RNA sequence: GUCUACGGCCAUACCACCCUGAACGCGCCCGAUCUCGUCUGAUCUCGGAAGCUAAGCAGGGUCGGGCCUGGUUAGUACUUGGAUGGGAGACCGCCUGGGAAUACCGGGUGCUGUAGGCUU
RNA sequence: UGGGGCGGUACACCUGUCAAACGGUAACGCAGGUGUCCUAAGGCGAGCUCAGGGAGGACAGAAACCUCCCGUGGAGCAGAAGGGCAAAAGCUCGCUUGAUCUUGAUUUUCAGUACGAAUACAGACCGUGAAAGCGGGGCCUCACGAUCCUUCUGACCUUUU
RNA sequence: GUAAGAAGCCCGGCUCGCUGGCGUGAGCCGGGCGUGGAAUGGAGUGCCUAGUGGGCCACUUUUGGUAAGCAGAACUGGCGCUGCGGGAUGAACCGAACGCCGGGUUAAGGCGCCCGAUGCCGACGCUCAUCAGACCCCAGAAAAGGUGUUGGUUGAUA
RNA sequence: UGAAGGUGAAGGCCGGCGCGCUCGCCGGCCGAGGUGGGAUCCCGAGGCCUCUCCAGUCCGCCGAGGGCGCACCACCGGCCC
């Protein structure tokens, strides 16, 4: 039967990668992070003071508060069945903004334009992905040379 | 007398069968938890804007004629 | 349109395959009817239908 | 892969371009098998022994079969063979004769299953040649190098036993 | 072409040993009245400007050690799903899909933002 | 409770692993620990470098003390283990007592209840620092206990019919 | 685990003991702009509430033990509550899930007689046992050996 | 509502007397506040069939678009101890 500690099971978890022990790179410190914002977890080690539990090390969440180290989010959990939503107070140096998001932001951008633009010409032209379609009949030469031939090898007990 | 001592062996199924329902989400959620001193002048701001109703009644009204220039210079 | 021509379609109910099958338990390459038997499903539905 | 009646299948095949390399080299192989569905899996098989790649790191431009030259004159085939019994895995040399390719190839299969019991998928087939009448290195195909050959058909049976079923004359296996 | 102050990314920037360094700089350097602290103006603080590239720093070199990145290793090892497949068992092969790391062999050896000097 | 008794505590708690790369996961399964200790070993500021290895110096020797060079942590940080730390979180000095008073929110175990432990804010009074700032106990992970009853503290506080 | 649009984007103006080189931020107001990857189907919400709270097996991964039709776990599916065709018989193995009837076709298994169907002029080989062999779960056997017989590899000699 | 003594559920808009000071005094009007979603209901360009033109009154329905918005839900705000 196990115990019920905050950190059992986290000998890795909330330990430094390879030759990047030792101060932080104070670019972390100096992000901006506004309200509504999607953001990820990342439980840093190095100091421990505002880390969150082991079941939100590489969640995703939204932000609902802002204090003057560290920052409110809304994350999701799944616990026997039935989906909760919790609200933790976490530190700064623990998170990092999402790239989750801005694919769709240059679309909407670009999407906008391409409609605006290339409006007046008439045509309602593709906005809207498409997955990947079959692959377009074509030919292939065979510039003079006969292809190689391929065949099997005899079994050898190198070893 | 000896017996079973844990299992988790059926009950995914009996989970999924009335289902696993995310929550229900809604704009304009609660303001339960965000600092005092930031909620504090939201109340201040909200006591106030009763001012400036006549004086942002005169901009947007003249500016519905000048929202109606666009109209106007189209047509 | 297709997307709503299909839908309008309901799915085929067939009869056993007249002459029978080889073994259904595996693949079309070990003498089985399963995965992709790609211009020979036309000699199958001769059979269904 | 199990077997019906096998076919002879040429098959040649490509992998896919891509910003770097332009036109790759193309690869040949000759194969046997019951039909082109299962010829080019096998294709797949021995090509990714040997290159590295994959059937959707590729396609296949042509698969054909190809016909017998000569179907009506006599010929003595000779195979190379990889299999791999319960123990190791070994190689050999076999003969035959046979007025077709596929059909040697075939009664190979056969005979496999019978002397060493082998399923085809513990069987590689590599090269096959048409042999002289010399160059045979194997009696029972060598026998038959005689201008002046013959034989009898002796003691042979009644087939077609259940017509008549009750009868009168016992039966004669002279002729 | 290059330096000074402040920095971001933190070895393509580190380690050892050799060559060169115009001008502006940066430093070495000369003293201890007052400021300040030392067992000891060595360090730290202050007041200075005779001389110097020896060093530090800057660039550069090594069939250089390491680091970054390719190839080979190898469609190998392993692996999802499958079979009234084999086998005494241990374990092996196949169908359908994904796919590594060493040894070994090549290349590279700091990018830059703001403010201000020299290069007449 | 691999029948019960004798043995042990797997009866409340902590580390690593088993555990099948989110989390969670059993057996009298493995290896170990707890019912404490601290006026500083708490808190601010400044300055410095650890283990060891080499070469030298009157008695001096394997080892006292002095000096130089190499030294990415191979030392220490009360205790079990694990993580983390180099002009620190370690060693030494100066000043002090945020180990204080007061509401409410969240996390952990979990029914999504309580104890305990912890986190981020707000109001006061303060300490240290040139100042930015840091501090409302011990670098983090464990060190503890309801009603009923008794005792103490507090308000020129309500009731004693 | 997130994201894949109207709870979005844009324009302009107001209030603030909050913060302050000037400024930020949040909130309120008034206008302009609709398809936003595939394939599927009707969603949501609230009360009262029973029986249960002894479990068992199989592939795969897996701990103690010499092993176990032994003890303890993760994944999915089954039994329990469930009949039917096949496995001679059978809790769970293979196929397939049930209103009462007619016709046709199949699955898994099979086609000497018991017993439905090969009473094919079936194809190529192997094998003789003074204990022959005979279809997953499954109900019986190893090392070592054999001028028994059929195949093959290597090296020599004519 | 509080252990009790005991207290005890609505605002604004405008004008007069003090300095809109997140503040006290004389006169009228409305009035259970608002944001978002919201079954139904209301107005309605142009009409769907009119053996032909135009005039064209009764009647459906469309349907662009636009409004009054029930219960109920989420949020903001206000009042009593
Ligand atoms: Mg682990
Ligand atoms: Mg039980
Ligand atoms: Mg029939
Ligand atoms: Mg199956
Ligand atoms: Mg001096
Ligand atoms: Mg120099
Ligand atoms: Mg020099
Ligand atoms: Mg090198
Ligand atoms: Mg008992
Ligand atoms: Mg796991
Ligand atoms: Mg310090
Ligand atoms: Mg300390
Ligand atoms: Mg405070
Ligand atoms: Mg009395
Ligand atoms: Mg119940
Ligand atoms: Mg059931
Ligand atoms: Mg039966
Ligand atoms: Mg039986
Ligand atoms: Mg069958
Ligand atoms: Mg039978």
């Amino acid at each position: 039967t196990n115990t019920k500690g905050k950190r059992r099971g986290t000998r890795y978890m909330f330990s430094r990668p390879f030759r990047k022990h030792g101060v932080v790179p104070l670019a972390t410190y100096m992000r901006i992070y506004k309200k509504g914002d999607i953001v990820d977890i990342k439980g840093m080690g190095t100091v421990q003071k505002g880390m969150p539990h082991k079941c939100y090390h590489g969640k995703t969440g939204r932000v609902y508060n802002v204090t003057q180290h560290a920052v409110g989010i809304v994350v999701n959990k799944q616990v026997k069945g039935k989906i909760l939503a919790k609200r933790i107070n976490v530190r700064i140096e623990h998170i990092k903004h999402s790239k989750s998001r801005d694919s769709f932001l240059k679309r909407v951008k670009e999407n906008d334009q391409k409609k605006k633009e290339a409006k007046e010409k008439g045509t309602w032209v593709q906005l809207k992905r498409q997955p990947a379609p079959p692959r377009e009949a074509h030919f292939v030469r065979t510039n003079g040379k006969e292809p190689e031939l391929l065949e099997p090898i005899p079994y050898e007990f190198m070893a | 007398a000896k017996s079973k001592n844990h299992t988790t062996h059926n009950q995914s199924r009996k989970w999924h069968r009335n289902g696993i329902k995310k929550p229900r989400s809604q704009r304009y959620e609660s303001l339960k938890g965000v600092d005092p001193k930031f909620l504090r002048n939201m109340r201040f701001a909200k006591k106030h804007n009763k001012k400036g109703l006549k004086k942002m009644q005169a901009n947007n009204a003249k500016a519905m004629a000048a929202r109606a220039e666009a109209i106007k210079a189209l047509v | 349109r297709f997307k709503e021509a299909n839908n309008f379609l309901w799915p085929f109910k067939l009869s056993s395959p007249r002459g029978g099958m080889k073994k259904k338990t595996t693949h079309f390459v070990e003498g089985e009817d399963a995965g992709n038997r790609e211009d020979q499903i036309n000699r199958l539905i001769r059979r269904m239908n | 892969k199990a077997s019906g009646t096998l076919r002879e299948y040429k098959v040649v095949g490509r992998c896919l371009p891509t910003p770097k390399c332009r036109t790759p080299p193309l690869y040949r192989m000759r194969i046997f098998a019951p039909n082109h569905v299962v010829a080019k899996s096998r294709f797949w098989y021995f090509v990714s022994q040997l290159k590295k790649m994959k059937k959707s790191s590729g396609e296949i431009v042509y698969c054909g079969q190809v016909f017998e030259k000569s179907p009506l004159r006599v010929k003595n085939f000779g195979i190379w063979l990889r299999y791999d019994s319960r123990s190791g895995t070994h190689n050999m040399y076999r003969e035959y004769r046979d007025l077709t390719t596929a059909g040697a190839v075939t009664q190979c299969y056969r005979d496999m299953g019978a002397r060493h019991r082998a399923r085809a998928h513990s069987i590689q087939i590599m090269k096959v040649e048409e042999i002289a009448a010399s160059k045979c290195r194997r009696p029972a195909v060598k026998q038959f190098h005689d201008s002046k050959i013959k034989f009898p058909l002796p003691h042979r049976v009644l087939r077609r036993q259940h017509k008549p079923r009750f009868t009168t004359k016992r039966p004669n296996t002279f002729f």
